[PDB]
């Protein structure tokens, strides 16, 4: 109890933070979360490891909350923001068994938080649309593999991340702007993985029809149908009984005959294109090829959605009214430019080219082996991610460990301005920026206390950018403490990131300091 | 909990204390673990899913083991024994020392470029294996069963192997992979003469499907897949009303008479006598089909109807209407029964889908019937790994020391930091040929040394070590093959045991 | 407000007014003199906590 009961809690928010320490990015250490005593989950990641572990000291569960608070707002900055949190506490620590009042460091963490935004907006590249976020060719190279497509790792990586950065594609029916809800890219074996390329549309991975199936209509009406469309039986057309057994056959050779001639009708009310999500007989598929209608199976769920809401208008996967082959009821009514069936990947496939609603690019990757397509689900899951936050905010910080290094020395000068009480305050802020220098050495296998001199070494003011690297900070590497430029291979940050994160972690190192009990009164 | 050194120690520990017994078990000779009871009884294994699975591991990184071990089963079945020691010996040969300085990412990194290394090498070693030839593949599944020690049923399970997995082999994926062994089955029959095993087509069933009527014998009508729907509805296709009254009860059956009618006529249609439902099938329903002079199975199980569908090679459907002889039965179904006892068993041959088989072993008995069963078990994984990769590797532990040199060679090329790792992968390679000699009760100093000596003159590519000849041996000569996927696939598994343990430095509850 | 209302006068806050009696009283307490002096020496001294107390928290050295 009192100061004792404290230090156990800063203690115990230590050992929650080494956790996240050695498990940061990728390029963590996976740990065991033994959920019951028989039960275990391994996976790394900071943030999601300290949901599937008991917490059980306060200084634990408040860092386990605030983990989740942060991911709301942003799924990054997550792992993080509890580790600079922690590091609050051990600093302010010596300074409580010293002389200096918790109360007169923490106020000094609030101002030391005011400087260190006001750093953030002072620097900032807000072009990153032609050299990207986490350097252009980087951000999808890491999360590749290092010698399956680690070879083609500069080739599939201008693929993809100059198409995530700026490219037209559909958003939510009649809004342009960049894809936020990501861009539909499929990975299948085939040909060359050096011969990748754009197409305008969409792609599709689908099993033809083709038998009797046109494979070019222009200009043309989609349904995307969430409903398999199958035919299915329903009681009889005449009558009400049966008793003869010339009736009986009438009645279901008559289920033949009546559908040829509902799909006349869906072409004139808008169709000359199905797409069905499920699977189509050859008994069903017959009768829409004959009449005139490109008919396709199989067609990915993933795929279905994203043709529909760019087709626009009505359609009948934010619906799914329909029953077999009846006559449709102009909820369907999905808009496309041209539908053009192309050979490509040794496979044919549909590639629906554009909509008139709202213009897609699509990229069909190609591999050689099924394992380098598995490889490039997750370099696009990268990519992806990196340049989602580019987009909805402009403004994005160049360095990761750099900015950090640069702003524990910019504290420091805001400190020996001020003087008194408070520049001792400020300075231990600033020994806990340094965490992420060493967290990042961590998972790197790299020396920690080195890593982070020789940054603090290249220095003229402080002030992060590209222009220098051998004599002012910018970047790290996530396998390497060596500074570099973002042409090259530095890592960027958004704003968003990290001026919600130093934040977040004050107010969390107030409330852990504060306590003087927990002992039954 | 668990933190830093005190991980790093436990995992080589637990990893070790499995291994010591279960590296002897590999090969012919073969030492057989006790496992004592509490009740004072005894069970004796060299099966290491059994060994793993009986003993009670406290520590969260033994558990690990045991599940990979799982991994390795569920692809091959064989090399199971082979994985845990394998992953071990990365760990105690590399990890403490390189810990000390502290670098656990970089051995991590190190095992995996090592493991290319090792899946190039192997091409280079072996030669092809011809993969319609009998004869050839044949010595290799020879090589496999006397592992187990059964040496006489093993004989005959071999040949019904070659022919078995060959004919389920088909599987496109546009590169044509096989992996297929999933339309394959072994029908069981107690009882008749020990020595009446052979393959007949399509998928045989009797694991429910044992029944007094059946049309004794189908020679050109079709089966008619069904997951229909087939019993009645109170409404059209839905029930939507309720017997409870009189009145309810007389209106409602008119409805249900008519729906069973429409359904056995698309069924009549494309001309069967035997005819499968899995579920939706009733007491009136299937009374229906014996009025429509029609022979009904029904009330067997989802698995039963999966099996049968693959028999005939024809789709499912569910689809209650017009059911063709273009959507179902497509080819022909044939059925056979025979009375081997009293007792029905069904044969469904023919598949169109092209080919398919499955085994007929008959016993004297169940005993006899079990013996032969898990042979030929063993028997289909060896004809299955010499179809997916068409090569052969040779035997023991001359395939580890060609690796071992490699590795040595790599390492002094590179001179990184990741140098000594790959010294440490190249000693953990070694175990296979320290069993071998073991085996045959010689010093491991002595045939170690000569061992390498045969690297620096002929490279080791077929001089092993063979324990049951304790001398160096040209593993071809004898007969000792194994398939090159077995070999790459132990490997494999092994290389990312090692890897998640080592990432494992700290456990916490 | 209801505290204003039944109390015309109006006191600041911050603490001052717990320091500012003390040393009144204790003043006054030698002056009077008596047994009883020590009592109300002690309780004015009683009074100097509070404000050092809230001092702490506010971070700057409290007795100081």
């Amino acid at each position: 109890t009192g100061e004792t009961i404290r230090s156990q809690n800063v203690m115990a928010a230590a050992s929650i933070a080494n956790i996240v320490k050695s498990s940061l990015g990728p390029v963590g250490l996976d740990k065991m979360l033994v959920d019951d005593i028989g039960d275990v989950t391994i996976t790394n990641d900071g943030a999601t490891i300290l949901k599937l572990l008991e917490v059980e000291h306060p200084a634990a569960k408040v860092l386990c909350e605030l983990a989740d608070l942060q991911d709301k707002e942003v799924g990054d900055g997550t792992t993080s923001v509890v580790i600079i949190a922690a590091e609050l506490l051990k600093n302010a620590d010596e300074l409580v068994k010293q002389k200096i009042h918790p109360t007169s460091v923490i106020s000094g963490y609030r101002l030391a938080c005011k400087e260190a935004v006001r750093y953030i907006n002072e620097n900032l590249i807000v072009n990153t649309d032609e050299l990207g976020r986490d350097c252009l060719i980087n951000a999808a190279k890491t999360s590749m593999s290092s010698k399956i497509i680690g070879i083609n790792g500069d080739f599939f990586a201008n693929m993809v991340v100059d198409a995530v950065l700026a490219i037209k594609y559909t958003d939510i029916r009649g809004q342009p702007r960049y894809p936020v809800n990501s861009v539909n890219i499929l990975k299948a074996h085939g040909r060359s993985q050096m011969e990748s390329m754009l197409i305008s549309g969409y792609a599709l991975n689908c099993v033809v029809g083709s038998q009797g199936m046109p494979k070019r209509i222009v200009n043309a009406k989609i349904a995307c149908l969430d409903f398999s469309l199958q035919k299915t039986k329903m009681k009889l057309g005449v009558q009400v009984v049966i008793t003869d057994p010339e009736k009986l056959d009438q009645i279901r050779q008559r289920e033949s005959d009546i559908t040829k001639e509902r799909i006349q009708k869906i072409l004139a009310t808008g169709a000359n294109v199905i797409l069905t999500t499920g699977g189509i007989d050859d008994m069903c598929l017959k009768y829409f090829v004959e009449a005139g209608a490109m008919a396709v199976r199989r067609v990915l769920k993933r795929d279905l959605k994203r043709i529909a809401k760019a087709s626009g208008a009505t359609i009948l996967s934010t619906l799914a009214n329909l029953e077999g082959e009846e006559t449709f009821e102009a909820a369907m009514l999905g808009q496309a430019e041209e539908v053009v069936q192309e050979r490509i990947c040794d496979d044919e496939l549909i590639l629906i080219k554009n909509t008139k609603a709202r213009t897609s690019a699509s990229i069909i990757l190609r591999g050689a082996n099924d394992f380098m397509c598995d490889e490039m689900e997750r370099s696009l899951h990268d990519a992806l991610c990196v340049v989602k936050r580019v987009l909805e905010s402009k403004s994005v910080v160049p360095g990761g460990g750099a900015v950090e290094a640069a702003l524990s020395i910019y504290l420091e000068n805001y400190a020996t301005s001020m003087g008194s009480r408070e520049q001792l305050a400020i300075a231990e802020f600033a020994r806990s920026l340094l965490v992420i220098p060493n967290t990042l050495a961590v998972n790197a296998a790299q020396d920690s206390t080195d890593l982070v001199a020789k940054l603090r070494a290249f220095h003229n003011e402080a002030q992060v950018n590209p222009e220098r690297k051998n004599l002012k900070w910018i970047g790290l590497d996530l396998s390497n403490g060596k500074p570099r430029d973002n042409k090259q291979a530095g890592v960027f940050e958004p704003t968003i990131v990290k001026v919600k994160s130093l934040k977040f972690a004050t107010e969390a190192a107030i409330t852990i300091l504060r306590i003087d009990d927990l002992i039954k009164l | 909990r668990e933190s830093g050194r005190k991980v790093q120690s436990g995992n080589i520990n637990a990893a070790k204390t499995i291994a010591d017994i279960i590296r002897t078990c590999l090969g012919p000779k073969s030492m057989m673990k006790m496992l004592l009871d509490p009740m004072g009884g005894i069970v004796m294994t060299n099966d290491g899913n059994a060994i793993l699975r009986e003993i009670q591991v406290q520590h969260p990184a033994a558990k690990s083991m045991i599940e990979i071990s799982r991994t390795q089963d569920e692809e091959v079945g064989d090399g199971t024994t082979s994985v845990i020691i394998l992953a071990g010996e990365m760990l105690s040969v590399a990890e403490h020392f390189l810990e000390q300085q502290m670098h656990p990412t970089v051995v991590i990194s190190a095992y995996r470029k090592a493991l290319d290394d090792m899946i190039s090498t192997l091409k280079k070693i072996s030669i092809p294996v011809d993969i319609s030839d009998s004869d050839m593949m044949l010595n290799i599944i020879n090589s496999s069963i006397t592992t187990k020690a059964i040496s006489r049923w093993s004989s005959l399970a071999c040949n019904i192997a070659l022919d078995a997995v060959k004919m389920v082999q088909f599987e496109e994926n546009g590169r044509k992979e096989i992996d297929i062994k999933k339309y394959a089955r072994v029908e069981k029959i107690p009882g008749g003469i020990i020595e009446d095993s052979c393959v007949l087509r399509g998928v045989m069933i009797n694991k429910d499907v044992t029944h007094p009527r059946m049309r004794r014998y189908i020679k050109n009508p079709r089966i008619v897949l069904l997951d229909s729907s087939l019993e009645y509805k109170k409404g059209e296709s839905q029930t939507d009303i309720e017997i409870t009254r009189e009145e309810d009860f007389t209106r409602i059956l008119q409805m249900e008479e008519e729906y069973i009618q429409q359904l056995c006529e698309d069924i009549i249609q494309l001309k069967p006598d035997v005819v499968i439902t899995e579920k939706g099938i009733s007491d009136l329903a299937q009374h229906y089909l014996m009025r429509a002079n029609i022979t009904a199975i029904r009330r067997v199980r989802k698995t039963d109807n999966n099996r049968i569908a693959r028999a005939c090679g024809a789709r499912i459907v569910s689809r209650p209407e017009e059911l063709r002889e273009d959507d179902v039965g497509t080819g022909a179904g044939l059925l056979e029964i025979k009375k081997i006892g009293d007792e029905y068993f069904t044969f469904i041959t023919d598949c169109k889908d092209p080919k398919a088989c499955t085994i007929l072993l008959r016993g004297a008995s169940k005993e006899i019937l079990s013996e032969v069963e898990r042979n030929l078990q063993d028997a289909m994984q060896v004809c299955r790994n010499v179809l997916l990769d068409p090569q052969l590797v040779p035997g023991g532990g001359a395939s580890e020391m060609a690796v071992a040199h490699a590795l040595t060679e790599k390492s002094k090329a590179m001179t990184g930091v990741e140098q000594w790792p790959y010294r440490a992968v190249a000693q953990a390679l070694e175990v296979i040929p320290r069993t071998l000699i073991q085996n045959c009760g010689a010093s491991t100093i002595r045939l170690l040394t000569s061992l390498r000596a045969k690297h620096t003159q002929e490279n080791c590519e077929t001089w092993g070590v063979n324990g049951e000849t304790g001398t160096l041996v040209d593993m071809k000569e004898l007969g000792i093959w194994e398939p090159l996927a077995v070999k790459l696939q132990t490997y494999k598994t092994a290389v990312e045991t090692a890897v998640l343990l080592l990432r494992i430095d700290d456990i916490v509850s | 407000i209801r505290c204003l209302v039944k109390k015309r006068a109006l006191i600041a806050g911050g603490g001052a007014p717990e320091i500012e009696l003390a040393l009144r009283l204790t003043e006054y307490s030698r002056t009077l003199s008596g047994m009883e002096s020590y009592c109300v020496r002690a309780f004015a001294d009683a009074m100097e906590v509070i404000p050092s107390t809230l001092a702490e928290n506010a971070g700057l050295n409290p007795i100081s």
